[PDB]
RNA sequence: UGGAGAGUUUGAUCCUGGCUCAGGGUGAACGCUGGCGGCGUGCCUAAGACAUGCAAGUCGUGCGGGCCGCGGGGUUUUACUCCGUGGUCAGCGGCGGACGGGUGAGUAACGCGUGGGUGACCUACCCGGAAGAGGGGGACAACCCGGGGAAACUCGGGCUAAUCCCCCAUGUGGACCCGCCCCUUGGGGUGUGUCCAAAGGGCUUUGCCCGCUUCCGGAUGGGCCCGCGUCCCAUCAGCUAGUUGGUGGGGUAAUGGCCCACCAAGGCGACGACGGGUAGCCGGUCUGAGAGGAUGGCCGGCCACAGGGGCACUGAGACACGGGCCCCACUCCUACGGGAGGCAGCAGUUAGGAAUCUUCCGCAAUGGGCGCAAGCCUGACGGAGCGACGCCGCUUGGAGGAAGAAGCCCUUCGGGGUGUAAACUCCUGAACCCGGGACGAAACCCCCGACGAGGGGACUGACGGUACCGGGGUAAUAGCGCCGGCCAACUCCGUGCCAGCAGCCGCGGUAAUACGGAGGGCGCGAGCGUUACCCGGAUUCACUGGGCGUAAAGGGCGUGUAGGCGGCCUGGGGCGUCCCAUGUGAAAG
């Protein structure tokens, strides 16, 4: 009985949530950003796409994402957005993309 | 983290250490990266500490970290002495 | 060095992929006689370029599928269908050797 | 530098051929016997089940408190209330818990071995280099209040600090899209755009110590991929539907049918696929003249497993032995709803077995974790303990002593043997007693110097009153196997194809060097025998190194597929083959 390093388990759960949520926000912001481009609404589109770019880079500050996991999440998202605007668009706000 | 430390090599009651570089998570007498000296504590022979400063210096230069004992032996064989 | 084998295309019935056959002469361990011995590699033909009969060099590469770990490095000589036919009879024989039915 | 053979098929012979013996080896067990030490080594079976204890924590120099003290303040006094300090308890937070220790159940597999790849990658702590930390907000335990449950534990309500979480800034720099250059797989630049930083603590208190942030490099440790090597059965010949490839996705640190949708119809196999059987692999180990054969036990490397089957969370790292969830089987508590366990860590118990150890001592050394340090924690480990289980060393005495005591033995009735053996004379002195008494240990820390180099000082021994040295000193354990041949060593008595022996051939039927006893003898000796197993002899699976007319063995004969093999001359290539250089071949052995 008893081994006071079940403190570790205790705090793993606390973290399980910090991460869980951070990730959730990225996924739903991303989908959203990509949905704004499949409707070709570039002003809003990049404006969100940018908020999600941030959300990713931030998650990778601590242990939620790190490395090139983030960098992946980023391009795979940034790519799909430019391309869905290529289907008739003209990057209005052109926030998070290169000329 | 890589160490510079004494691996145990004598026999019962007759200890001989082998000063080595190794990853700190190896078992004490296990696989090492490189031997760079030896040391008999009981001074049974006129030669009982040897080092090779250059290799010792080399490893230190890349963050080998010596146990408080290996450092004593290292120091004593003039590993540190800069004057 | 990325290992490089030379072989014979015995199959291109596959999108973007050849089956290069590579042989190796060597003295036998115990008995000393020289024995040939050969192995089929799947090679990446990205631009459906090489065709069966080609003799190609095959190069060790980061994996393209399972089975697929080589890319066709260059063309040596072409057309030589002898080895293709050679390899082809070899398997046609299998029709017998069984319990069932088929003229080998 | 290395190579021995013998016995047995016949009246006899040569040959063929099997069986057997002589050697070596052992994590052994068994019988008889048993004296001291050193060093090793010790569940081969039940990866059966496990009582009790101990086995991974640490940091007050990250933070705020609860309980118990002691002391000092604000008021004339009380009340309330402020500060300091000793002890203690957990909480929040950081690093460790992914190492170290255990096992070989599974696994015939890129698992292992060896050589390569990664332009397809990760790497906490450590080293080096470049640059930085400005402003602001939040929550949850602790604590306080209340509720449910037998219990494990559990729900709700209210405060709160931080090196906990968050938003803004600065952008050295990095990340992402698009373009351009170099490079050639996703490598290295470069431009616009967008995105991303930080934490404080300590003092000998304006400067140091320890931390934090971003980037580049190093070191060390890993992931993945590839060539070749890796047991038996063909009385297992066909196998495959994510199957084989494509495109696009998802996923990951990263490649990949790893997974998914859609498309093509492929992929593998007699060079043994598929199935079955067996097995952790290696360095090595035993044997062998060698080639080979056998093996993988101590130790070291890798892999796999942590009651059985799945799964993810947290993390630099886990699909996590002493972490989480679920299903199964089993033991335990139970107020019948429900809970608790997991020695293949150290000891230990029980079961199974021919058989395998102490519920020991110590953190003194070495190594590890956290800590600035002092320290703490280490059943890692260093030691002791049991067992002739193995190796090595050592004793049971040494010199004299009859022409040869006694007893037992034999005899040709003279004798001959045990035998210098004993007795006995002298000489050393294992055991045992007394005295001294270790090496292993010098660092961390402290002082001078500068917290560097360097110098000075102090503390520390489980083993252990041991090893070793000095003095005193007693004649003071010998067994076991064998004696027909192989194979060193023969004589009496008893027995009568019985009782028995026996590795093989074989002994015993009334004169037994073969059975049981005795005397004697041979061989080893704190051991000697036995049984079991591996190599050897066994050229008895033959590559080295065999055979097939009659000893075992030519397919009933052809035709021919694959495959093996292939005349003479010249030229190219350089796959095989040979040569030079160089890298690798860890340590142990
Ligand atoms: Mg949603
Ligand atoms: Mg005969
Ligand atoms: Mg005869
Ligand atoms: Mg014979
Ligand atoms: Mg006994
Ligand atoms: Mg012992
Ligand atoms: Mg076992
Ligand atoms: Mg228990
Ligand atoms: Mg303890
Ligand atoms: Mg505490
Ligand atoms: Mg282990
Ligand atoms: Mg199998
Ligand atoms: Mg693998
Ligand atoms: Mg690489
Ligand atoms: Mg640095
Ligand atoms: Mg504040
Ligand atoms: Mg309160
Ligand atoms: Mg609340
Ligand atoms: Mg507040
Ligand atoms: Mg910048
Ligand atoms: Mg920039
Ligand atoms: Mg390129
Ligand atoms: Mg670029
Ligand atoms: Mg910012
Ligand atoms: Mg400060
Ligand atoms: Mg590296
Ligand atoms: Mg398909
Ligand atoms: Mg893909
Ligand atoms: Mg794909
Ligand atoms: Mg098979
Ligand atoms: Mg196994
Ligand atoms: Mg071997
Ligand atoms: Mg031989
Ligand atoms: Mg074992
Ligand atoms: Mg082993
Ligand atoms: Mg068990
Ligand atoms: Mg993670
Ligand atoms: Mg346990
Ligand atoms: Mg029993
Ligand atoms: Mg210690
Ligand atoms: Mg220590
Ligand atoms: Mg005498
Ligand atoms: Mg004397
Ligand atoms: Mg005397
Ligand atoms: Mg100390
Ligand atoms: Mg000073
Ligand atoms: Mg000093
Ligand atoms: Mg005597
Ligand atoms: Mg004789
Ligand atoms: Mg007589
Ligand atoms: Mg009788
Ligand atoms: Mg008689
Ligand atoms: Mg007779
Ligand atoms: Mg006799
Ligand atoms: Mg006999
Ligand atoms: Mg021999
Ligand atoms: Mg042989
Ligand atoms: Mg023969
Ligand atoms: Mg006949
Ligand atoms: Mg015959
Ligand atoms: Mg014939
Ligand atoms: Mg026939
Ligand atoms: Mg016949
Ligand atoms: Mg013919
Ligand atoms: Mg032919
Ligand atoms: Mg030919
Ligand atoms: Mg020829
Ligand atoms: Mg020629
Ligand atoms: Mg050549
Ligand atoms: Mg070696």
């Amino acid at each position: 009985r008893n081994l006071s390093a079940l403190k570790r388990h205790r705090q793993s759960l606390k973290r399980r949530l910090r991460n869980k949520a951070k990730k959730s926000a990225i996924k739903t912001l991303s989908k959203k950003a990509v949905q704004l481009a499949q409707e070709g609404k570039a002003e809003e589109a990049l404006k969100i796409m940018r908020k999600a770019e941030s959300l990713i880079d931030k998650a990778a500050k601590g242990s939620t994402l790190h490395k090139n996991a983030a960098a992946r999440r980023k391009s795979r998202l940034m790519r799909k957005v430019r391309q869905l605007l290529e289907a008739a668009g003209a990057p209005l706000i052109g926030g998070g993309l290169s000329a | 983290m890589v160490k510079i430390r004494l691996a145990r090599f004598g026999s019962k009651h007759n200890p001989h250490y082998r000063i080595v570089v190794t990853d700190a998570r190896r078992k004490r007498d296990g696989k090492y990266i490189e031997k760079i000296g030896y040391y008999d504590p009981r001074k049974t022979t006129p030669d009982w500490l040897k080092v090779d400063v250059e290799r010792a210096r080399y490893w230190l230069s890349v963050g080998a970290q010596p146990t408080d004992t290996a450092r004593r032996l290292l120091r004593q064989a003039g590993v540190f002495r800069q004057e | 060095p990325k290992k490089v084998l030379t072989g014979v295309v015995v199959s291109d019935k596959m999108q973007k992929t050849v089956t290069v056959l590579v042989e190796r002469q060597f003295p036998h361990p115990l008995y000393g006689k020289v024995i040939k011995r050969s192995k089929k590699y799947l090679a990446h033909d990205p631009e459906e370029k090489y065709k069966l009969g080609d003799v190609v060099e095959i190069i060790e590469s980061r994996p393209i599928s399972k089975r697929k770990r080589f890319r066709v490095l260059r063309l040596v000589e072409s057309g030589r269908m002898d080895l293709v036919e050679k390899y082809l009879i070899r398997r046609q024989n299998y029709q017998s050797l069984s319990k069932r039915g088929g003229k080998a």
